[PDB]
């Protein structure tokens, strides 16, 4: 049991409105960091991410996000509730290890992601809280 | 800025964790920038390692595990691996293979991991039940993850995941957990009648 991690995960999802997802769809190109935020969601949901591969973003090498798969996820009207329904007790140790490279980047922070894209940056806190939950609960 | 060698990855690990890699039980070589592309004989110095983390790299072939006398968890997820092979050196001790997000279509060679208890291979390229039959040789296999393989997606997209779980347990009667969910007694019974 890890209620502080679960509390932070729920605050993260409750900070995101349906209009935020709509407006993100309206962007022709997303800020690069938001594609990595969504990659963390894809990994937790065992959805496709591309090979390890890096691009220069403001002077640091960071993972190229699999944004088309993120768009497919966002095009499901149930997306936010699907994250609320996420079965945290089924996260395994490999999934946490696959998240860690994203959290390794000096720029992968809520403050930086929020400056780029607003409320949807809460998904960074959601992903980190799920990993924290798993590591505590065992 | 093309590829990171095992030697260079170990130096990065030792700077981040302040442990000599030859002493360390968990050697974290995951997510190197640039990616690791080749496993090599430097891995033989990792004599204490029980958990080798090589995930999130660009490794194409499994090789060079000789000398890892204590290896229990081999983590190779999110690489470019196509074939299960070159694992005889750790078969006596390996209990978990984590290899999701690779390019594995054939499970030929998995039979050597006689002590395997956990196999995570989400988002690979398994398309047919004949590959899952190859897992029946593993007498200790308890936990299996196939989510995201074409074979799994076939059933998921037709709202038939329950039929897929029965097909798995039909071939693996003693499996305890599948895609993160326990195999329940009713699934076993349906699998017994199907078998
Ligand atoms: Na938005």
């Amino acid at each position: 049991a890890a209620k502080p991690a679960l509390d932070a995960a729920l605050e993260a999802l409750n900070s995101i409105k349906d209009g935020d997802i709509k407006n993100l769809k309206a962007l022709k190109k997303p800020p690069q960091i938001i594609t990595r935020i969504f990659d963390c969601v894809l990994v937790l949901r065992m959805l496709p991410v591309t090979k390890a591969e890096y691009t220069d973003e403001k002077g640091r090498m960071v993972q190229v996000g699999n944004y088309p798969e993120a768009q497919k996820m966002m095009n499901q009207m149930s997306f936010l509730q699907d994250l609320k329904d996420f079965a945290k007790e089924q996260i395994n140790d490999e999934t946490v290890e696959l998240l860690e490279p994203y959290f390794m980047s000096e720029d992968f922070t809520f403050e930086n992601a929020q400056k780029a894209s607003g409320n949807v940056a809460g998904l960074c806190n959601w992903a980190e809280s799920m990993a924290k939950y798993h590591n505590v609960a065992k | 800025a093309k590829a990171t060698t095992i030697k260079d990855a170990i130096r990065i690990f030792e700077e981040r964790k302040s442990v000599v890699a030859t002493e360390a039980e968990k050697v974290e070589l995951h997510g190197m920038i640039p990616p690791i592309e080749k496993m090599d004989a430097t891995l033989s110095t990792l004599k204490a390692c029980k958990h080798l983390a090589l995930s999130t790299n660009n490794i194409e072939k499994i090789s060079s595990l000789s000398g890892m006398e204590n290896l229990r968890i081999l983590s190779l997820g999110r690489n470019l691996i196509k074939k299960i092979e070159n694992l005889d050196a750790v078969a006596d001790t390996l209990e978990e293979l984590w290899i999701s997000y690779n390019q594995i279509a054939s499970l030929s060679g998995i039979e050597k991991l006689v002590n395997l208890r956990v196999l995570y291979m989400s988002n690979n390229k398994i398309t047919n039940w004949g590959e899952i039959d190859k897992l029946a040789a593993l007498d200790k296999l308890e936990d299996l993850l196939l989510a995201g393989n074409p074979l799994y997606n076939d059933y998921k997209e037709n709202n038939a995941t329950s039929e897929y779980r029965i097909e798995v347990v039909k071939r693996l009667p003693n499996l305890k957990k599948l895609d993160g969910m326990p195999v329940d007694v009713d699934e076993r019974e349906q699998a017994n009648v199907a078998r």
